[PDB]
């Protein structure tokens, strides 16, 4: 609706019967391939992001926000537990750093 | 075929030339409202091979191989149950000539200088723009339609919609195999509520 | 205007009218300076037809 | 009963009292020979629609004609022949060139056939490109996350007004 891309914000111009509207959009330019995990057990319960996802860099799993490659440590304040993982599908074993 | 009517018409004045000028907008109208609609990504983007989508079924969705035109299963009804006039755009003297002009309707409109133009886009170019747009929001989800296209499994995909509803990412994992029972047979009512008369 | 709206009463705005005429006061005529009468003798009052 | 036509056979059956016959329209569509007594077709001459592709002519003068309702595949029903024809789903078209190459449409002929001023320059016929080929690498256990944005403006331009007019309808009719 507003320009392509994420919207940012927008700058009326005034033309000859009409209006010009200079969209600035937020573009993401450079993606990196990454293995990603829905959630992760660490002692029999699993753990969900709270705004945010799992990627794995290799040998070792973070979190990061899906629109910005920011990654993060794993962490009980920086995830949410919901039961037990016999049910999560894709599901992957991995620590979670309590601070 | 009338000289006198003609040289006389000369003289009347030419409003001919705003009426054609007033449909041919119509016509390029259309075509606008065509490219807009369907013409909303330039990357065509192909289905994977492989169809490990959580669970979900889209190949009643996504184009058949095996058909002269690539399109799906619940767009050839949709094609069979509205009638267009010959689905042609070439009826040739010959055909319309031998008293079948006042018989066929497209042959009177046609003697009598009533043209019907042809599209810009085929049904089989919108089926694939159509394809790619489902490719391209499967795979990739709403990414596409901000820029380059960011791969993404389905199943996270459709967390990041509940979570945009309103409820946790855990409900979709703790309930995918129900969630892609229901969609499926959801999607398999569509066909009926088609295919059968209505 | 009051004319135009076929009325005697007109709400307040702004309205057109008739374009700025002029009236003309002259009347001319500008024909070739010709004094000699046509030959209707010779064509109607003209024996051996 | 003058006019202008094609002059057929007819499997119509006229009664005696009839001679003439007529369509939808009030246009005689049929008629009885009177020397041979036999029903004949009249059927109107002119038929097919006729579309000009032509650049600016400010840049070339050399054009291509669409004979709308004209299958070459099959004395074409055309202007001029020429050693170029190209047979498209619109019709014939006449003074344009086939290239198995797919570009942006610069001339919306028909159905998905675009014409272009190309190359000795002349006037070319190809199928449109909806766009470039694409694919997603998908998989289950796979995402994708851009480390870098870019800031980007676009340009939105909107009709919002018309232009305003008035006119003096006893100056125009009357003067
Ligand atoms: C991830 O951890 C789970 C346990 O939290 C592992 O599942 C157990 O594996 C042991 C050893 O094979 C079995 O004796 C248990 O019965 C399993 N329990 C359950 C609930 O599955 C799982 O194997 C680990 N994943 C990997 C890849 O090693
Ligand atoms: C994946 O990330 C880990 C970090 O979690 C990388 O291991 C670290 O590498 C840096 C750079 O040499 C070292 O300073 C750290 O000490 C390493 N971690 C630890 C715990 O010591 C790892 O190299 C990364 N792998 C890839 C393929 O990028
Ligand atoms: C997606 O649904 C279609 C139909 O709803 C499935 O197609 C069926 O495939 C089986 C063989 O596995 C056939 O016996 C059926 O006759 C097919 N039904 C059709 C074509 O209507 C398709 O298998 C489903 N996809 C997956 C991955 O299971
Ligand atoms: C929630 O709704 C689903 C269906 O929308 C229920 O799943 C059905 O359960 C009945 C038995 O109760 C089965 O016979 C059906 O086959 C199930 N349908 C599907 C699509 O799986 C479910 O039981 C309901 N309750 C809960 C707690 O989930
Ligand atoms: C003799 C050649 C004169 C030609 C002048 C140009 C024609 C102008 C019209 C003149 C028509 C005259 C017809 C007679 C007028 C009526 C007389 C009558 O009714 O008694
Ligand atoms: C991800 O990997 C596939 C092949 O596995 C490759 O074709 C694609 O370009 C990669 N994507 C990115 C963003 O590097
Ligand atoms: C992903 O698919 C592969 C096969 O391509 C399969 O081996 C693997 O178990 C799947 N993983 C998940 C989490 O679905
Ligand atoms: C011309 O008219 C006069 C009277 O107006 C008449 O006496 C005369 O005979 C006419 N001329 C001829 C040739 O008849
Ligand atoms: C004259 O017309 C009749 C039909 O009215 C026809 O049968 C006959 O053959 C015609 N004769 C000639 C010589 O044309
Ligand atoms: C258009 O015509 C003008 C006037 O003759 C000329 O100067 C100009 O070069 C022409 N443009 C093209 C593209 O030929
Ligand atoms: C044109 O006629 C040929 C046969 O001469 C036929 O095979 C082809 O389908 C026709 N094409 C169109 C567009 O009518
Ligand atoms: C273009 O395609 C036609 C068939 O449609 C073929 O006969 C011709 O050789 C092709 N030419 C090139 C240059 O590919």
């Amino acid at each position: 609706f507003c320009g392509k891309g994420y919207h940012l914000m927008s700058f009326p111009q005034s033309a000859p019967h009409g209006v010009v509207f200079l969209h600035v959009t937020y573009v993401p330019a450079q993606e990196k391939n990454f293995t990603t995990a829905p959630a992760i057990c660490h002692d029999g319960k699993a753990h969900f992001p709270r705004e945010g996802v799992f990627v794995s860099n290799g040998t070792h799993w973070f979190v990061t926000q899906r629109n910005f490659y920011e990654p993060q440590i794993i962490t009980t304040d920086n995830t949410f537990v919901s039961g037990n993982c016999d049910v999560v599908i894709g599901i992957v074993n991995n620590t979670v750093y309590d601070p | 075929d009338s000289t006198e009517c003609s040289n006389l018409l000369l003289q009347y004045g030419s409003f001919c030339t705003q009426l054609n000028r007033a449909l041919t907008g119509i016509a390029v109208e259309q075509d606008k409202n065509t490219q807009e609609v369907f013409a909303q990504v330039k990357q065509i983007y192909k289905t994977p091979p492989i169809k490990d989508f959580g669970g979900f079924n889209f190949s009643q969705i996504l184009p058949d191989p095996s058909k002269p035109s690539k399109r799906s299963f619940i767009e050839d009804l949709l094609f069979n149950k509205v009638t267009l006039a010959d689905a042609g755009f070439i009826k040739q003297y010959g055909d319309c000539l031998g008293d079948i002009a006042a018989r066929d309707l497209i042959c009177a409109q046609k003697f009598n200088g009533l043209t019907v133009l042809p599209p810009l886009l085929t049904d089989e170019m919108i089926a694939q723009y159509t394809s790619a747009l489902l490719a391209g929001t499967i795979t990739s989800g709403w990414t596409f339609g901000a820029g380059a296209a960011l791969q993404i499994p389905f199943a996270m995909q459709m967390a990041y919609r509940f979570n945009g509803i309103g409820v946790t990412q855990n409900v979709l994992y703790e309930n995918q195999k129900l969630i892609a029972n229901q969609f499926n047979s959801a999607i398999g009512k569509i066909q009926d509520s088609l295919s059968s008369t209505a | 205007t009051k004319c135009t709206l076929k009325s005697f009463t007109v709400e307040k705005g702004i309205y057109q009218t008739s374009n700025f005429r002029v009236q003309p006061t002259e009347s001319i005529v500008r024909f070739p300076n010709i004094t000699n009468l046509c030959p209707f003798g010779e064509v109607f009052n003209a024996t051996r037809f | 009963l003058t006019g202008t036509g094609v002059l057929t056979e007819s499997n119509k059956k006229f009664l005696p009292f009839q001679q003439f016959g007529r369509d939808i329209a009030d246009t005689t569509d049929a008629v009885r020979d009177p020397q041979t007594l036999e029903i004949l077709d009249i059927t109107p001459c002119s038929f097919g629609g006729v579309s000009v592709i032509t650049p600016g002519t400010n840049t070339s003068n050399e054009v291509a004609v669409l004979y709308q309702d004209v299958n070459c595949t099959e004395t074409w029903r055309v202007y001029s022949t020429g050693s170029n024809v190209f047979q498209t789903r619109a019709g014939c078209l006449i003074g344009a060139e086939h290239v198995n190459n797919s570009y942006e449409c610069d001339i919306p002929i028909g159905a998905g056939i675009c014409a272009s001023y190309q190359t000795s320059q002349s006037i070319i016929a190809y199928t449109m490109s909806l766009g470039a080929e694409n694919s997603v690498a998908y998989s289950n256990n796979s995402i994708a996350i851009p480390t870098n944005f870019t800031i980007s403006v676009t340009t939105e331009i909107l009709p919002v007004s018309m232009t305003k007019t008035s006119v003096d309808c006893t100056m125009y009719i009357c003067g």
